Formats: C-alpha cells, structure tokens, sequence
C-alpha cells in the first residue's frame, strides 16, 4: 500500500518488458495484480504485451475491462489515461487490425477526443477513413475535428501522407497551412507532384531542407534522381551520409544493407513507381539469393500477392520468413487451399513454436481436430484465456450430447 | 459449499475432516480419499525437491497429482460446478491446491478424460515452402 514499491515494480515490468523478457514481465505483472489489485498500469501492460504476442483477444478482454469495469475501482497511479485514452487507441488499433472498421473508428474518435494530439491516433483515422471516402471529405473530417492544431502539426501529418501516396490529401493538406516557409512548401509540392508523376524539379536548397526536416529521406532523392538526372542528388546524398546507396544504385557501387535496398524499393513500391521499382529489383543479383524472401515479403504488404507469390515460389522454405509463412497461410485460406494453407500453419508452429498466431490458424482450419488443436495450444499457452473459453465450448458441447 | 470443504483440507496437509464433509452434503470416504492423496502428493513434492524446485524440474506432473486432479474433478463435478469453475478454484488462482494455471489443470484434465494420457508422470517435451523444386 505504499506508492514507491507500486511504482518500483511498475520500473522492473517496464525494464523487462523493454529488453523483450515479456514471460519475466508478465510475472511482475500478475504478481502487482495480486498486491494492487486497483492500479490500472499493471493489466494496461498486460494487455500491451499480449498485444504484441498476437494474443489479440485476450489483449482486448483486458482493455474493454480498463474502461468501465465494474469489479474493480482502477486509480492510476502515474499513468492517468490507463483507463482512457490509452485503452480506446489500443482497442482501435486491435479493431482495424481485424477490420472491424465502424467498432475501431468509434475507439479511434474517443481516443482523439481524451487526445487529441496524438499522431498515432490521427494516422489510423486517416487511413481508415481512406478505406471508404475521397480525399476531399477526409480534410473535410480532419478540419471538422481540429485535426491541425499549428504548422507543425500539419508538417507531421504531412510526412505521413506523402509516404502513403495520398496526393490530394497531402496538397489540401499543405495548402490549409499558413505562412509555410517556401523550402518547406517546395519540398511538399515536389514529393505531391512525384506521387502524380510529374518530373521533380527541386531547388538545391529544398532538398537541403527537407532532408533537414526529415521531410525527405534517401528513398526520395533516388527516385527523385533516376526520375531526373539533372538533379543535383550525389552532392547531397553524398553529405547525407547515405552516399553508399547513391554508388550503390546508380555508380556500380559496392553493397549496402539488406535493410537500407529494401527501404529504397519499399518507397517505390509504396508510390506505385513501377518503372524504378523493377529497375531496383534488376540490381538483387549482388545479394544472397535470400533476399527474395524480403522482396516477397514487400510486395505482400502493399497488396500485390501476385506478384509476391511469384517471389515465394522461388525461395527455399528455410529462407522463408515468419510473417511470410503468416503472408502464405492468409493467401491460400483465401484461395480454398485449406491442405496446403494448414501445412504452412503447421510448419510455422515447428519453426516459430512461439507465435501464438501459428497455432490458432491450425485450431481454425483443422475442424475435424479442433479440440485437439485447440488443447495442443493451451500446452504452449497456459495463460492465454481465449484457448480455454475455446475448449470449454467444444468440451461442454460435446459432453451434453455425449453423457446425455 | 464443495469449495469452501476443499479449502480446509488443504489446511491440514484426520478424523474431524469427515465430519466436515458429511455436514455440506459430501460423502467422507471421497473426501477421506482427497486428504491421503493430497497429503501423499504434497509429500511427493518434497521427495521431488522443494515446491519451487519440482516446478522447474523437467516433470510437468506426477502420477499422484495425476490422481489428487481426476480425484477433485469428481467430487466437485457431482456437486453441479463447472469445469472452468473447477480449474480455477483448484489452481493457482484460488486454492494453490496444484502448482498449475487454470489452462493447465483444465486441459491435463482434457487430456485425462479424452484419454490422451495415462496416469503416469509427465515430461515437459531448393526446395519451396510449398514443396515443389527450385531450378
């Protein structure tokens, strides 16, 4: 009952959490919810761990109880919006993910009225709003709501669109701002006018700029710079300390990391720059031929499964990679291939015999044998609560018509 | 009622045990059956080390903790409790009768129903993804 040891333990979850040790985590956890039944930071943590396990249900169960919950009188004890904000922005994220669009706007908007100058928050109703309406009824909706509290705000949001590819958006966007310093703008109109396919003409400066405001990355100047050779891009690149990338795709230069190529062909991926994106893929030879399971992995992300499987198709299944199995798994349950589908699920649980979602694809597929599925799970999962209220349904169903 | 008799036999590990099930309606040789089996396992645990040792040992479970599980399900089942209400009372969560989470005591008692284990102790144990061959 003192406040100095609640928030001691609170610093070892956290610090556990942090350096990944999440099952060393929980365990404080659990223990802090014995001791303090009423501070809400410790289920919040919970659930934010489950979370990112893939433990999505049993994630939401705790967050919906942090909001209203009748059993407990949850006082924070630093964290003050743990039964507020920080539940609804964890509950639309969930909500979006499983693509219960009206259920993850409703928590979105709540989380944005406890908050409104959350980027994250601002980001995922923006793009989940992109899902239905035009860009014109979006800066509609982010005006209504105050979205763009100051020039910064705008900048920032702008960061985000412009990466996505929503041009309109973005220029309604930059345009709504007042007294924009002109490099600022420059650099907007340019990386707007690229999403159009327009040739990129920008000032020395700009670029100089919109490095310096991380409006502008290496991704930006080499598609900027094989879009137009005039660009002064080497000079630039060189100084930025990306000067590799530059030698790389353009001089015949040595290698960089897997990580940086793929973030240079993930922009052209993002911004629909077919012609630089094949030119990039052209130069995957120098890597090891691993490199596809990556590529694979990109196209899947932004929606091109085709041209992802034709990736997956040439790669040795030891390469293939977790999300990859997680690519593959959705792609044939979508597909009617439900034997193939639960050989990757089951292979994923060989593999990845920790990633919860492996294990619950095979309880979902595998009809015939999902009460065993679903108890094979529970064994590697003995605190996740969806697995048990799972059995017990089979088992209760089963042994009312079986001892009757 | 059954709940509230479990707890007190625990608290022990000889004859005022059976009167204190023959008052709430439960039969004395069941529960006289449920103390020398707790007893015998929570012996059985210091035999195996200590409680925090056994739990780190490579043996999940012990054929009489095997028993002491089938053993309490029954007696708590004929008293109309569910089997979720069952594994968290007798788990960690509750009564710390089993050094086990509800998942585990429900699932072990799955397994002993479904016949998918014994009552013996228990150890805790270019090509595609799709297949095809590539050039």
């Amino acid at each position: 009952h003192y406040i100095w040891a609640k928030l001691s333990a609170y610093h070892i979850a956290e610090l556990l959490e942090q350096e990944k040790r999440y099952d060393e985590s929980l365990a404080i956890i659990e223990e802090a919810r014995v001791i303090w039944p009423n501070v809400p930071e410790f289920p919040l943590k919970k659930a934010n761990i489950l979370y990112v396990n893939h433990q999505l249900e049993d994630a939401k169960e705790i967050y919906q109880s942090l909001l209203e919950n009748a059993a407990i009188d949850y006082q924070p004890i630093v964290l003050y919006e743990a039964t507020n904000f920080m539940p609804h922005k964890m509950l639309g994220t969930i909500y979006l993910e499983e693509k219960d669009y009206t259920r993850a706007m409703t928590h979105f908007s709540k989380a944005y009225a406890e908050n409104s100058s959350d980027y994250g928050v601002m980001f995922q109703m923006i793009m989940l709003l992109s899902k239905f309406h035009q860009p014109k009824e979006i800066f509609a909706f982010m005006e209504r709501h105050h979205f763009i509290s100051s020039t910064e705000t705008g900048l920032r949001l702008l960061s985000m669109t412009t990466q996505q590819g929503y041009a309109e958006l973005s220029e309604l966007i930059v345009q709504s701002l007042t007294d924009v310093y002109p490099p600022v703008a420059e650099a907007t109109e340019v990386k707007i006018a690229t999403i159009r396919n327009v040739f990129p003409v920008i000032s020395e400066s700009a670029i100089l700029f919109g490095i310096k405001e991380e409006l502008i990355d290496a991704a930006d100047l080499c598609l900027w710079h094989y879009e137009n050779p005039q660009l002064p891009i080497e000079n630039v690149m060189k100084n930025s300390d990306v000067g590799d990338i530059y030698d790389f795709i353009f001089e015949n230069g040595p290698r960089i990391s897997k990580k940086r190529y793929l973030f240079v062909l993930e922009r052209a991926i993002a911004l629909g720059k077919g012609e630089f994106a094949d030119y990039l893929l052209a130069l995957r030879n120098v890597y090891h031929d691993s490199i596809n399971s990556h590529i694979a992995d990109l196209f899947f992300q932004y929606d091109f499964a085709d041209i992802a499987l034709d990736f997956y198709n040439i790669v040795d299944a030891d390469e293939v990679t977790k999300q990859g199995y997680i690519n593959l798994i959705n792609y044939l349950v979508d597909a009617d291939v439900l034997d193939e589908a639960l050989a990757i699920a089951e292979r994923g649980i060989d593999n990845f015999s920790t990633d919860f979602r492996f294990y619950l694809w095979a309880i979902k597929i595998d009809t015939e044998n999902r009460a065993n599925r679903i108890s094979e799970a529970m064994d590697e999962f003995p605190n996740n609560r969806y697995l048990a209220k799972l059995l017990d349904e089979v088992t209760m169903l089963q042994d009312t018509v079986t001892n009757n | 009622e059954i709940r509230k008799l479990l707890q007190e036999i625990k608290k022990q590990v000889t004859t005022e045990i059976k009167k204190m099930a023959s008052e709430a309606g439960i039969d004395e040789q069941t529960a006289e059956e449920i103390y020398h089996l707790l007893t015998e396992f929570y012996q059985a645990v210091e035999e195996h080390g200590g409680i925090e040792k056994y739990m780190h040992s490579n043996i999940s479970w012990l054929k009489i903790e095997l028993e002491l599980l089938s053993a309490c399900y029954q007696i708590a089942i004929l008293e109309d409790m569910k089997v979720l209400d069952i594994s968290e009372m007798l788990s960690l969560n509750d009564l710390r009768i089993f050094p086990k989470t509800p998942s585990q005591l429900q699932n072990t008692y799955y397994k002993l129903k479904k016949e998918l284990i014994q009552v013996e102790d228990i150890p805790k144990n270019k090509t595609n993804i799709f297949g095809k061959v590539v050039p």
